[PDB]
């Protein structure tokens, strides 16, 4: 009976890590693509 | 008739000519540079037409110490390099001048560096089972005679050592002519390779050509074409099997990017020059075996920061048939060959032309390693005590197999005192069948590390 | 000297027929060149996409206009271009000579026989740029276009006039599926009337010549060389050929489709075409956008892949089917071209590499694949036999995720897990082995009813194969019935049950036990 609740709480706590990591990954992807496009347009317009 | 120089910047130089005197594309030009201590003869190759009797080109020598108004002369011909039997046992630079003897080799016939790929009507697939003495290449990805073979991996993984071992093992058992080309590498490696080749009698049978990185980007972009010209001349007329080794391919693409930055073209994604794929495809089409002539080429390709998403490796992968890549995780683990079996593949590995036992063993070992890779994280976090009996048995078998793929080679003599060891194919097949059956599980961990043969395994077992 | 007589007669007939005329035309001059493009000035009036002509014999096309300059692209050889040449405006928008002698040969993207075979005949010239069929000239889709693969036609059906996409990771087996489908139609061709006949075409872009030679050898050995043609644009060619080949292939297929013959276009790769277009656009100094791509790139694909569609009975009821192939890297789908091509077509077949690593050879993902047409393109018999195994497989994988470490389960749960495992192990199949419809239906019926639930999962496939062979040897009525009525009868089911029982009574693999 004591064992069961530990697994329950473990799963409940494990979900939020997935959520936070997903948010961080999306933010990083957006930053990378916008940086790349800014750099390429700046390089192209300079000539 | 002669022109003048109006602008100079970096390596690129533009020149002016009078009416009815502009040369066609890819024509050599000579320029004179004078000084108290810096006297040379600049060699330039035409790049593009700017109109108004102006032509922009690049140079193969440093442009330090040049002054405007100096006349530029034309030869009305393309770059050329002497060829023949006398080329054997000598060292040449990009321009073709003999480095060992300044005056040697200035009387043979000459061929233009620019050529044409062979026509499509004379192509034929080549299928042959070429066997070496190394376990991983013999079992996972067998090499193909007369086909493409290449490596992959980041910096400091051990590709050059593998190339040296491979050439040492093969050139002793070859009746044809081999040619070595060095695009980019430290001078120490070239000097040591020359000394090592001189330590045996094989040097007289091969020809070496290479340029270094300290030279301007013009030279780094032309060595491969000269090497291909020599190899093609040897193949076409003698009708003899040839061996070709290329140290790197990334270097000349880097040089092309550098020069195209200044030439005036717009950049592209990840700051690469446009039309890199076209140039790579045009160059890679030269190495090909016709119906009656066979040539075997081994190349090494570098990747930046272990990223396969980079466009250049992705583009150059499509030109290969048999491939073997290296990983850094296995190198950090400790295994010396550092070959990852999961991602590597071949193009002759099917039971149609190979015995079915090979196919079955390969499939079984691949499945076992894949399952271990899957169970990795659970084993690391929750521990081995949580899994069932089947998972524990597969984990132990995976550990045994992963340790067993290691093997010592002769080229490791300089680094470690262990001598070389070689094993045939059938013994490896039987040993892998025994291991995958699961009748060697009683041995300890260290008994399966750096083992050449089964008898050596037994001897090490009796030593603990 | 009969051949000599014919040669002399041909030479004399040609030489005595020499004639030429003196007509005026506009000629311009080149001002600059290099990097695969050249600038030409002096032409007063030239249509866009005109096929120019150069003194050395090389060709070119006009893309960019200006107040005093005309851009150009050199298709073939490039080193002969130099300042001082004279261009000559000729003809009109370029076209392709299409006919019926193209079968069983390999041609240049421009329409030249690069093969060692002699020259080909010509029937009529068709321009590449033509409007697609309108919205009031199409029917609904209803036809069983077989593919020869159990998983593909069991999960995602394909019908005539339906565009289906295959997106895969490196070294997965897309070309093997394409080749199996392309050669599955030998029996269809062997029939007399063209109602079953299909004329297929292949396009290869940016590939090594040895690979094309191997593919041709495989098709020739398969015996399907008689009713196919190949267009090849190897890597050695300039960007123009790689950009222009698919239009030529589509036009050649469309000419056949327009006269009432079913066809099947296949595009080997589309990323290479996009890369070539990007290179040309960047070299012509046009504004760039995201990922260094021009804005109109999406429009490009919409102009090409939309040609194929089912026709109505008023115009002859032709058809055309396309199978574009896309390559993705690092199991990433959010890239530009993958998203565009996914949103432009319908139906997908994802090819994971983890599945191909171990177990399944076809390695087709099931939980993401979808077909829009669905049951409208199925056969009644196999639709009845299907029994909605999709949900069974889904709950099977969902439960077997749990039951890996679980030994005490519900009996029905264990039965469902065993059924799912048996179906998954059944669904595998080797290469170069197409299957006809009747044996597929028989195997699926064997799988669904639970007849093989007593067979150990380790050696099912071999057993199944043997049964099929035996069924083909001592029995032929069931195949005739399913071929004639396209429906499974109850009496045939009873006979098949008796055959299965009597065969399973006498089969052993390892300590086996025949049971009720
Ligand atoms: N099989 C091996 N035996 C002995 N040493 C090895 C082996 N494989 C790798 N090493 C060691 O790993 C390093 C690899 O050296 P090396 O410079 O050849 O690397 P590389 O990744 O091939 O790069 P490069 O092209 O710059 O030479 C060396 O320190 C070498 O001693
Ligand atoms: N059903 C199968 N059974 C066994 N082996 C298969 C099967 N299908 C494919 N293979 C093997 O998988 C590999 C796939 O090669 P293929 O020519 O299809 O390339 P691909 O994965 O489509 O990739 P690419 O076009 O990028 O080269 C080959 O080695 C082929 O023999
Ligand atoms: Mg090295
Ligand atoms: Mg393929």
């Amino acid at each position: 009976a004591s064992r069961r609740r530990a697994m329950k709480s473990a799963t409940d706590n494990a979900d939020d890590l997935i959520k936070a990591l997903t948010l961080a990954a999306n933010r990083e992807r957006q930053a990378q693509i916008t940086q790349e496009i800014s750099e390429i347009v700046g390089g192209a317009n300079a000539l | 008739t002669a022109g003048r120089v109006v602008r100079i910047t970096g390596p690129v130089v533009d020149v002016e000519f009078p009416r009815g005197s502009v040369p066609e594309l890819f024509n050599a030009l000579h320029a004179e540079i004078t000084f108290g201590a810096l006297a040379k003869t600049l060699t330039l190759e035409v790049a593009q037409h700017l109109g108004d009797s102006l032509v922009r080109c690049i140079s193969m020598q440093p442009t330090d110490g040049l002054v405007r108004g100096v006349e530029v002369t034309d030869t009305g011909a393309s770059i050329s390099v002497p060829v023949g039997d006398g080329v054997k046992g000598h060292v040449f630079n990009a321009l073709g001048d003999c480095l060992d003897d300044p005056g040697y080799g200035k009387d043979f016939e000459h061929w233009s560096i620019h050529r044409k790929p062979p026509a499509f009507s004379d192509l034929e697939p080549r299928t042959e089972m070429l066997e070496t003495g190394l376990k991983v290449v013999d079992l996972l990805t067998p090499y193909v005679r007369g086909g493409k073979i290449a490596l992959f991996g980041g910096a400091g993984v051990g590709k050059t050592v593998l190339i040296q071992e491979m050439i040492n093992r093969i050139a002793r058992n070859f009746g044809g002519t081999s040619v070595f080309a060095g695009v980019g590498e430290r001078t120490r490696e070239g000097n040591d390779l020359w000394v090592e080749l001189a330590d045996a009698n094989v040097l007289k049978d091969t020809a070496l050509v290479f340029g270094q990185m300290d030279e301007p980007p013009g030279t780094r972009m032309r060595v491969a074409l000269s090497a291909l010209t020599m190899a093609e001349f040897f193949r076409d007329e003698q009708g003899q099997d040839v061996l070709l080794f290329i140290d790197n391919i990334f270097r000349f693409t880097q040089a092309g990017s550098e020069v195209s930055t200044l030439l005036g073209r717009m950049p592209s994604a990840v700051g690469y020059q446009p039309t890199l794929a076209d140039e790579m495809g045009e160059l890679q089409e030269r190495i090909t075996s016709t119906r009656g002539r066979s040539i075997t080429s081994m190349q090494a390709v570098y990747v930046p920061a272990d990223d396969y998403t980079d466009p250049a490796p992705a583009t150059t992968f499509a030109h290969l048939d048999a491939t073997t890549e290296l990983s850094r995780a296995v190198f950090s683990k400790g295994i010396f060959p550092a070959v990852d079996p999961l991602a590597s593949s071949s193009t002759i590995l099917d039971p149609a032309i190979v015995g079915d036992e090979h196919y079955r063993v390969a499939q079984e070992v691949i499945r076992i390693l894949q399952r271990y890779k899957d169970l990795q994280d659970i084993i690391a976090i929750l521990g081995i005590d949580e899994l069932s009996e089947e998972d524990k048995q597969l984990v132990n078998r995976a550990r045994r197999i992963e340790r067993f793929l290691s093997q010592n080679m002769m080229a490791a003599e300089q680094f470690t005192g262990q001598p070389g060891s070689t094993v045939p194919l059938k013994e490896t097949i039987e040993a892998f069948d025994k291991l995958t059956k699961g009748e060697f599980d009683h041995l300890p961990e260290q008994a399966f590390f750096l083992i050449g043969g089964l008898d050596d395994l037994a001897k090490k077992a009796e030593s603990l | 000297t009969i051949s000599a007589a014919d040669i002399e007669g041909a030479i004399e007939d040609y030489v005595s027929s020499f004639s030429a005329d003196t007509e005026r035309e506009e000629i311009g001059t080149v001002i600059d060149a290099g990097d695969g493009i050249a600038h030409v000035e002096g032409l007063p009036s030239v249509m866009t996409q005109e096929l120019l002509e150069f003194p050395g014999g090389v060709l070119g096309v006009a893309l960019n206009l200006d107040e005093h300059s005309v851009g150009a692209v050199i298709l073939g050889e490039f080193e002969k271009i130099e300042e001082g040449q004279q261009v000559k405006r000729t003809g009109e928008v370029l076209s392709v000579p299409v006919g019926d002698a193209f079968l069983g040969r390999v041609v240049n993207p421009l329409g030249q026989p690069i093969d060692g075979q002699g020259d080909i005949a010509a029937e009529t010239r068709r321009a590449l740029e033509l409007q697609a069929p309108s919205v009031v000239q199409r029917q609904s889709v209803s036809e069983p276009l077989q593919t020869g693969i159990k998983a593909i036609d069991a999960m995602t059906p394909i019908g005539r006039g339906q565009r289906q996409l295959i997106i895969g990771d490196r070294k997965t087996g897309k070309t093997a599926v394409c080749v199996d489908t392309i050669l599955n139609q030998r029996e269809a061709w062997l029939t007399g009337d063209p109602k079953q006949q299909v004329r297929c075409v292949y396009v290869a872009i940016g590939q090594k010549g040895t690979t094309i030679a191997s593919v041709k050898r495989a098709l020739e050995e398969g015996g399907a060389m008689e009713y196919t043609t190949i267009v090849a644009a190897p890597a050695s060619d300039a960007a123009g050929f790689k950009w222009l080949a698919p239009y030529t292939g589509s036009a050649i297929g469309q000419h056949w489709m327009y006269n009432g013959k079913h066809v099947l276009i296949v595009f080997d790769d589309l990323s290479k075409q996009a890369d070539a277009y990007r290179a040309i656009s960047l070299l012509l100094r046009r504004p760039p956008g995201r990922e260094a791509f021009p804005g109109d790139v999406f429009y490009l694909h919409s102009r090409l892949l939309e040609r194929c569609a089912k026709l109505s009975d008023e115009l002859g009821g032709g058809s055309m089917t396309g199978l574009p192939i896309i390559e993705t890297k690092a199991n990433d789908i959010s890239a530009f071209i993958p998203t565009n091509v996914i949103s432009i077509t319908d139906g997908q077949c994802f090819l994971e590499s983890d599945l191909f690593n171990q177990g399944v050879r076809p390695a087709i993902n099931v939980g993401v694949s979808v077909s829009r047409v669905g049951g409208a393109a199925q056969i009644k018999a196999m639709k009845e036999v299907a029994g909605s195994l999709r949900l069974d497989l889904s709950q099977y994988r969902e439960l077997e995720a749990f039951a890996a470490f679980a030994s005490d389960l519900d009996a029905a749960s264990k039965a469902q897990l065993d059924r799912g495992a048996r179906l998954v192990e059944l669904l595998k199949q080797p290469q170069y082995s197409p299957l006809a419809v009747e044996e597929q239906v028989v195997a699926i019926f064997l799988g669904t009813q639970g007849h093989l639930d007593s067979v150990p999962v380790e050696d099912v496939q071999r057993f199944e194969s043997e049964l099929l062979e035996h069924v083909k040897a001592s029995h032929s009525d069931i195949f005739d019935g399913i071929r004639e009525t396209k429906k499974l009868s109850e009496e045939a089911e009873e006979k098949l049950v008796s055959v299965i029982n009597e065969f399973k009574k006498g089969f052993q693999a390892s300590d086996g036990s025949s049971v009720v």
